[PDB]
């Protein structure tokens, strides 16, 4: 299943054009350049993922950019304060297509624990989000897991190959939810280690 | 009425003479206890009578006499634990006149406090196991109080 933007449609995908679109998607998913944007504590765990003990550079996603023009992925890692929300909107608008969004942490997801007068309740109030990470903060390996989820989402999407030839619509795969995918193994868990030991 | 020892046999059976000795004249129908009677068992029997003859109106008698009964049963069986005699002493203190609705519970706690005062060695002999109110729950480390 797919979602159309320019509507729920089917898969539009010649055998050379499909392979070369797959190569485009493979190159996009193996070359993701995140934007350097520090909001709150979630950014500290994000740059912890950038460091040597985790080495997110292995996935090719270490190239941190101070310019939104050269960044493909925006990781909203922190609280969306009301004064910072126009800044986040302007930085998102300054990015170029294709652009992806990962909300990191409960603040970016929904507002989290700050249902307060000066906090926007989630970055999806004004910016579309492709991957959400729960946690406060999510650990760096959770950020890496969200990165892999973003790569699976990117590798299954259909984008305009050129602005002069072909359909210019953007197709996003309506993937299965991770909750329903992992419900088979999560419910079967019986015994966990007791909290008294290490 | 409070227990009295052999040395108290010489004072006259009057209200103020027995009252100054730490007991009550009562009905003046005395009862003798020989050396073959365990004082813990005797006070257990007395408190079983008093706890089962509570009318149930007021909290200290109704809910404190059975606790003393259970403590005395544990002491008679040799299953007493530390703090039990302290609990009995506090029960005698808090079931006195004015604390309960009528005078049944002060009369109940007179023999217990007198026997603890005069025959404490028999009550301490019943304490033979450490205090244990909780069982261990797997996965929860207990708060180890000192
Ligand atoms: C927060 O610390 C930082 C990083 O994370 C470790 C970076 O990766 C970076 C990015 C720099 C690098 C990955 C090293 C330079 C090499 C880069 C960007 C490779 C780019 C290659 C091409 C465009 C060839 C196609 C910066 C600037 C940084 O400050
Ligand atoms: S979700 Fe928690 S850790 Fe992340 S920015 Fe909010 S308060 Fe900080
Ligand atoms: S002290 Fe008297 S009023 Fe209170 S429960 Fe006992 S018998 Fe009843």
């Amino acid at each position: 299943d797919y979602t159309l933007t320019r509507e729920i449609v089917t898969d539009p995908l010649n055998v050379f054009m499909g392979k070369l679109n797959d190569m485009v998607n493979w190159g996009r998913k193996n070359s993701i350049w995140p934007y350097n944007f520090g909001l709150s504590c979630c950014y500290v765990e994000m740059v912890t993922s950038f460091t040597a003990v985790h080495d997110v550079a292995r996935f090719g996603a270490e190239v941190l950019r101070a310019s939104p023009r050269q960044a493909d992925l925006m990781v909203v890692a922190g609280t969306c304060f009301t004064k910072m929300a126009p800044v986040i909107q302007r930085l998102y608008d300054q990015m170029l297509e294709p652009k992806w969004v990962i909300s990191m942490g409960a603040c970016a997801n929904s507002g989290g624990m700050y249902d307060i007068y000066s906090v926007v309740q989630g970055v999806d109030k004004f910016i579309p989000v492709d991957v959400y990470i729960p946690g406060c903060p999510p650990r760096p390996e959770a950020y890496m897991q969200a990165l892999m989820l973003l790569q699976e989402s990117i590798g299954k999407e259909r984008r305009p190959l050129s602005w002069v030839v072909g359909d210019q619509g953007v197709y996003r795969a309506n993937m299965q939810s991770e909750r329903e995918r992992k419900r088979g193994e999560r419910i079967a868990v019986t015994n966990l280690r007791t909290p008294d030991e290490i | 009425t409070d227990f009295l020892t052999e040395a108290h046999l010489d004072l006259p059976m009057e209200f103020e003479s027995i009252g100054k000795a730490g007991s009550r004249l009562g009905t003046a129908l005395a009862m003798a206890v020989d050396h073959e009677i365990n004082m813990v068992s005797l006070v257990r029997n007395l408190e079983e009578f008093f706890a089962r003859e509570s009318c149930g109106w007021c909290t200290p008698c109704r809910d404190g006499l059975p606790w003393s009964v259970k403590i005395l049963r544990a002491l008679e069986r040799g299953e007493g634990q530390p703090g039990d005699i302290e609990t009995l002493e506090q029960l005698c203190r808090f079931l006195g006149p004015g604390k309960t609705f009528c005078a049944h519970a002060p009369g109940a706690v007179e023999p217990l406090q007198s026997a603890i005062k005069y025959f404490r060695e028999e009550f301490e002999a019943g304490i033979k196991q450490p205090f244990s109110n909780t069982h261990l729950i797997n996965g929860i480390q207990p708060n180890l109080l000192k």
